[PDB]
């Protein structure tokens, strides 16, 4: 009854502590110049797990901290980033801070703001350094803003109307809710069973087709006026 | 609506796997298996028996979609329902999921009551 999260927290707090201990040990055993692939994968997985739990429960500070570390561990495990003793020490410091953040949440307290800013700043500095100063040669030197500024602003008047015919009880509300995830519906005629709305053109006909297609079918879909 | 449907809860995270499990519980679903990745899952799937992949989008060796495309260019697994579990309701995920062939999507954490509704519609569209 009533999905209370202030106990689905306990299980997360315990899992996280355990994963932080594993992370620490793997970090300490890593050989920077020749990191065992299986060991890095374990560190990355612990971080990925902690991040998802942090997101699920709205532990903002922990989520962002783990997020930045995870991207870095992904680079190192894919072999895109070289490790060394400085980087491993930064990871250990990151593990230390994440533990402090977790310990604050266990007490229904807020984590340390200053430690959060410092660790995120350092992690983003490393990622930057892991870049060799922007990509080679100029990129997106044109492909960007293409077709100049359209004449009117957003299609002269060819939105195409989508007609969703034949919807179910609560589907009106729900598909209203789903189309509402992909695009935005106007002139929402919530018939007893229908939903018409005008369509923006923001998705290839071939793709809208594809997703509604998670709840409905290709012919329920008509594009016309 | 088989309270026994074999959920391959593909995720590399245990507690979540556990509440997913407990909510499935307060809702009545109790048959849940856990996998940690796409090669593991593909290996696991190269086996068979899996009916619902509640696949988290991300995993090592092979992820949710390669899992899904390989699944799709391969004669044998080409049509499994994959409920991509996503932490958030996003369009391209939703569409790539769509163009490479995925079945549906859900957002954690849900109450027993919500998980309840999503399952219902896939079931609906696939004819389950």
């Amino acid at each position: 009854m009533s999905m209370d999260i202030s106990d689905f927290y306990q299980t997360f707090f315990d899992e996280a502590d355990e994963l932080l201990a594993d992370m620490e040990q793997h970090l300490l055993d890593l050989v920077p110049e020749s990191p065992d692939a299986e060991q890095l994968n374990a560190i990355f997985r612990a971080a990925h797990s902690i991040k998802g739990g942090a997101g699920t429960f709205g532990f903002t500070i922990l989520q962002e901290t783990t997020h930045l570390m995870e991207n870095l561990l992904d680079e190192a495990r894919r072999g895109e980033m070289q490790l060394n003793t400085d980087i491993i020490n930064l990871f250990l410091e990151t593990k230390d801070i994440m533990q402090e953040q977790l310990d604050a949440y266990k007490n229904s307290e807020e984590p340390d703001a200053a430690s959060f800013e410092y660790i995120c700043n350092a992690l983003r500095q490393l990622a930057l350094e892991a870049k060799g100063e922007t990509p080679s040669a100029v990129t997106r030197l044109s492909v960007v803003a293409k077709s100049e500024p359209q004449d009117e602003q957003s299609r002269s008047q060819s939105p195409r109307r989508i007609i969703l015919s034949r919807l179910k009880a609560g589907e009106v509300d729900l598909l209203e809710e789903e189309l509402g995830h992909l695009t935005t519906l106007t002139d929402v005629v919530k018939g007893a069973d229908s939903l018409s709305a005008i369509l923006p053109g923001d998705i290839a006909e071939d793709d809208i087709t594809a997703v509604l297609c998670f709840v409905i079918e290709a012919d329920q879909i008509t594009f016309e006026t | 609506a088989d309270k026994e449907l074999k959920f391959l809860v593909v995720d590399d995270f245990s507690t979540m796997r556990r509440i997913v499990r407990n909510l499935l519980k307060e809702l009545g679903f109790n048959n849940v298996e856990e996998a940690e990745d796409g090669v593991d899952a593909l290996n696991k799937l190269q086996a068979g028996g899996y009916g619902f992949v509640i696949s988290d989008w991300n995993m090592p060796n092979m992820d949710g979609l390669e899992l899904l495309k390989t699944i799709r260019a391969d004669g044998a697994m080409s049509a499994l329902p994959v409920l991509m579990v996503t932490a958030e309701a996003k369009k391209e995920n939703i569409i790539a999921a769509a163009q490479a062939g995925a079945s549906g999507y859900v957002v954690k954490p849900f109450t027993a009551a919500t998980l309840e509704e999503k399952l219902n519609k896939i079931f609906e569209k696939l004819g389950m």
